[PDB]
């Protein structure tokens, strides 16, 4: 029996252990976990990863906690993970040799010889964020779901340290040991001494990448007192550009402790420690939440390959799933399937859901080589009556949406709208945080009280609307910077409830210009009546029937997981063109208004092409701009007054 | 929330819309508004000057055949009383729909006049469910009767038959 100080660990027996459960595991939680075809789990995905190089294994830690023979183990890993993941890096080697030595194999083996492989270890169990993690936890692993407000630049980090020696032409190398470079006085005497004289030469040392980010943590319960925690946490290479401002996350690692100098001037060093995250994996994506634009993201999709890390940027589907979303994308009643399943517990305004799902959408984005640009979106307004999904919609869109925002009232202003300067007192110094509307390069920005939003504050959604760029020049910066963002408004008429008395362009108490370039607004007026608030009344208290809604799978609707997984394929992977053929409906559309501005026609265009990423059809056809104008007319009921 | 009227007191040859100054949005955000206001008479104001001049000769409050509970232990029960997760039957369930129609459809079709105020809404329907929740619960009790919200309705209503006065 061997043993670590200080530990519970043998190394040959958790060695055995590891590969033991490596070559014998076969989904067991399904079997054992809990309520709820497949062999060799693992060994399908370690003979898939050898050909591709992505050094990485990417570990469900619960595959142990699950299995008979490593329970020994999962608390182990997270409690020793410094040790623990040091055995993982030289077992799985030998693990991987063991698929070779019993192959015929060509020459594999004159590299993975030399090369290494590591784990990242992430599913594991929750946590109150910084809070909870009292000082018994120093040093275990952890996870923390959240999004990130800045990242600094990379860091250089001294890894082999060089030497220049004065005189008698050898130099010197030293590796880092845990910290330090213990410079040698003598001049490797062997040669000659000379007592002092040697150099240390930055230039030709070998360096890390080492890069810090600050983290906004958000648990899945807060207690009552608490206020939100800028978290910094620090990431090594094969992360650093993994992510940035705005991304929201899990990520895990070790909790840490370090000192502080008090001061530029001596070694004395704070007693009260400070604390962060070592970032060992991040998990990008989640099935809650639809995938960030690739389009967009394109430069970093490749700067993935080229930086060689496989921390995926896109949700991975299977053949078993695109077959199911084609066999699906064939019915007839698509086109209110979704926009029944968007918000099961909002009753009827099919309508207000349908256009947002085209929202979601976005439609087609273009550019011209050099010269200009154009976007799939459309922004919103929502208005009319109080007691209305209004509020619940920019939640469900904002819990769905990879980014956003969520902006209110006066509490909402330029200076954070967009980008601010201020002092990092972390280091003290001047540094650029991005604000609101930058955060939110992409998905949805939700904006409620959009009309109680000051007259000077609401001059810069007045180029963004449909610019969709913002431009600066105060102190410091002079850039235009992007601004993707779709935008989604929640407003309230003059005076209070509607009055149909007077007309709605004054009624909504927001400029005619504005108004216009909204490409949809939407007329939610109450209009009472029995045979419909009844209907709502029950379907209401339906959620108080059973205390949780597991029943709400009546009313038979997609499930969101899938919903997902279908708009993150349709938006990733059709670009539908408007056909020459499509001109002579849509022209007397816009006419037919005319006898109103251009914004119509350049959201029509961007509403019926999102109505072809829905079915994706690579073409527009005559039929889809018909219920895209019907759905603007009808949005604002344009047959009544 | 504590508010005064536009001139201290109300004026009851203005609507309450106007006799308010608080817009009816934020308003219908307030699941009960008490119009808890005073009008001079004879008689109860004589229990009034009971009260406050035997509550001013000395602390103690009236010889009723009562006690009034000391806070500590209130707490206590309110803190058991959260507790509990109460549960809608379904002979409620339709009684609670049926009088908000006839709620809604008189508040709407004939309550824009005079000394009406504001609509019914769903999130005054929500509210009563609350409240029929928050009885279920003060009763220590795992399910709301029907006979809750026929009190809850009550709260509603009452807390302006004042301005009848
Ligand atoms: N037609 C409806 N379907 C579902 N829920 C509704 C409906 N109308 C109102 N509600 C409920 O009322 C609340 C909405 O408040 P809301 O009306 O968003 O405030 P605002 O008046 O500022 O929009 C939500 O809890 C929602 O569930
Ligand atoms: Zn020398």
């Amino acid at each position: 029996l061997r043993i670590i100080w200080g530990t519970n660990v043998s190394i040959q027996e958790c060695t055995t252990n590891f590969r033991n459960f490596l070559m014998s595991f076969k989904y067991k939680f399904r079997k054992i976990l809990d309520e709820r075809d497949e062999e060799l789990y693992y060994i399908k995905q370690l003979n898939e990863m050898r050909e591709l190089g992505t050094s990485n294994l990417n570990l469900d830690a619960r595959n142990l906690l699950a299995y008979k023979q490593t329970e020994d183990l999962y608390h182990q890993l997270l409690n020793y993970p410094q040790e623990v993941i040091s055995i993982m890096d030289q077992t799985i080697k030998d693990c991987m040799v063991s698929l070779i030595v019993d192959n015929n194999l060509d020459y594999d083996l004159d590299e993975i010889e030399t090369k290494f492989y590591k784990v990242r270890p992430y599913n594991v169990g929750s946590c109150k964020g910084m809070r909870e993690l009292n000082p018994n936890d120093i040093d275990k692993l952890i996870n923390l779901k959240g999004l990130v407000l800045r990242s600094t630049p990379v860091i250089p980090d001294m890894k082999v340290a060089f030497f220049k020696c004065n005189v008698c032409d050898h130099t010197m190398a030293v590796e880092i040991d845990r910290g330090v470079i213990q410079e040698p006085a003598r001049c490797e005497r062997i040669d000659c001494n000379e007592p002092n004289s040697m150099s240390l030469i930055h230039n030709r040392c070998s360096f890390a990448d080492k890069q810090v980010i600050k983290l906004q943590e958000t648990p899945d319960f807060v207690p009552d007192g608490q206020t939100p925690h800028s978290i910094s946490l620090c990431v090594y290479d094969e992360l650093v550009d993994s992510c940035r401002a705005g991304d929201r996350i899990e990520v895990t690692g070790t909790f840490r402790s370090i000192p502080i100098r008090a001061n530029s001037r001596q070694r004395v060093l704070k007693s009260l420690y400070k604390t962060y995250v070592d970032v060992v994996h991040v998990k990008k994506v989640s099935d809650k939440r639809l995938d960030v634009d690739t389009s967009t993201i394109e430069q970093e999709l490749m700067q993935n390959k080229v930086d060689h890390n496989e921390v995926e940027e896109v949700r991975q589907i299977t053949d078993q799933d695109l077959a199911k979303i084609r066999e699906v994308a064939a019915r007839e009643d698509l086109y209110s399937l979704l926009a029944r399943s968007i918000a099961p517990s909002i009753y009827e305004l099919e309508d207000v859901k349908k256009g947002i799902l085209l929202q979601l959408f976005g439609g087609t984005n273009k550019t011209f080589t050099k010269g200009g640009r154009y976007r799939g979106d459309i922004n919103i307004l929502l208005c009319g009556d109080p007691s209305t999904s209004k509020s619940q919609i920019l939640q469900y869109v904002h819990k769905i949406t990879p980014r956003g925002v969520y902006t209110s009232g006066k509490g909402s202003s330029a200076v954070g709208l967009t980008a601010y300067i201020t002092r990092d007192v972390d280091t003290k110094q001047l540094v650029l945080e991005s604000g609101a509307l930058v955060l939110s390069d992409g998905g949805v920005c939700c904006i409620d009280e959009f009309d109680k939003m000051s007259d000077s504050t609401r001059s810069v959604l007045h180029e963004v609307m449909e610019q969709q760029t913002i431009s600066i020049a105060k102190a410091g910066i002079i850039t235009t910077l992007n601004a993707r963002s779709s935008i989604l408004a929640s407003a309230n008429p003059i005076g209070s409830r509607y009055n149909p008395n007077l007309p709605v362009t004054e009624n909504i108490d927001l400029p005619p210009p504005l108004l216009s370039r909204f490409d949809l607004v939407y007329l939610v007026l109450d209009k009472v009546d029995e045979k419909n608030d009844r209907e709502l009344a029950k379907h209401l208290t339906n959620l108080y029937l059973e205390d949780k809604p597991e029943h709400i799978s009546q009313d038979d609707v997609l499930p969101v997981e899938f919903l997902t997984m279908y708009i993150s394929y349709a938006k990733e992977h059709i670009h539908p063109i408007i056909t020459e053929a499509a001109k002579t409906e849509l022209v007397r559309a816009y006419v037919g208004m005319r006898k109103a501005t251009t914004r119509q026609l350049e959201s029509m265009i961007r509403l019926a092409e999102a109505h072809a990423k829905m079915k994706l059809k690579n073409v527009v056809e005559l039929e889809d701009v018909q219920e895209a104008v019907r759905l603007i007319r009808s949005a604002i009921k344009d047959y009544a007054t | 929330a504590a508010a005064n009227p536009l001139y201290g007191r109300y004026n009851p040859r203005l609507s309450p819309l106007d006799n308010i100054n608080l817009p009816a949005a934020l308003l219908s955000r307030f699941d009960i508004l008490f119009l808890m206001l005073d009008i001079p008479s004879r008689d109860d104001d004589e229990k009034l000057a009971e009260h406050v001049t035997y509550v001013h000769m000395h602390n103690k409050q009236p010889d009723l055949d009562f006690t009034p509970v000391e806070p500590s232990k209130m707490r206590e029960y309110i803190a058991y009383a959260k507790t509990k997760r109460p549960v809608m039957s379904e002979a409620v369930n339709d009684y609670v729909v049926q009088a908000y129609i006839r709620l809604r459809q008189d508040s709407k079709r004939e309550m824009d006049s005079k000394f009406s105020f504001g609509q019914a809404t769903p999130r005054t329907l929500l509210g009563i469910i609350r409240l029929s929740q928050a009885l279920a619960k003060l009763r220590l009790a795992d399910m709301v009767d029907i006979d809750d919200v026929e009190e809850a309705l009550r709260l509603v209503r009452v807390s302006k038959e004042s301005l009848y006065q």
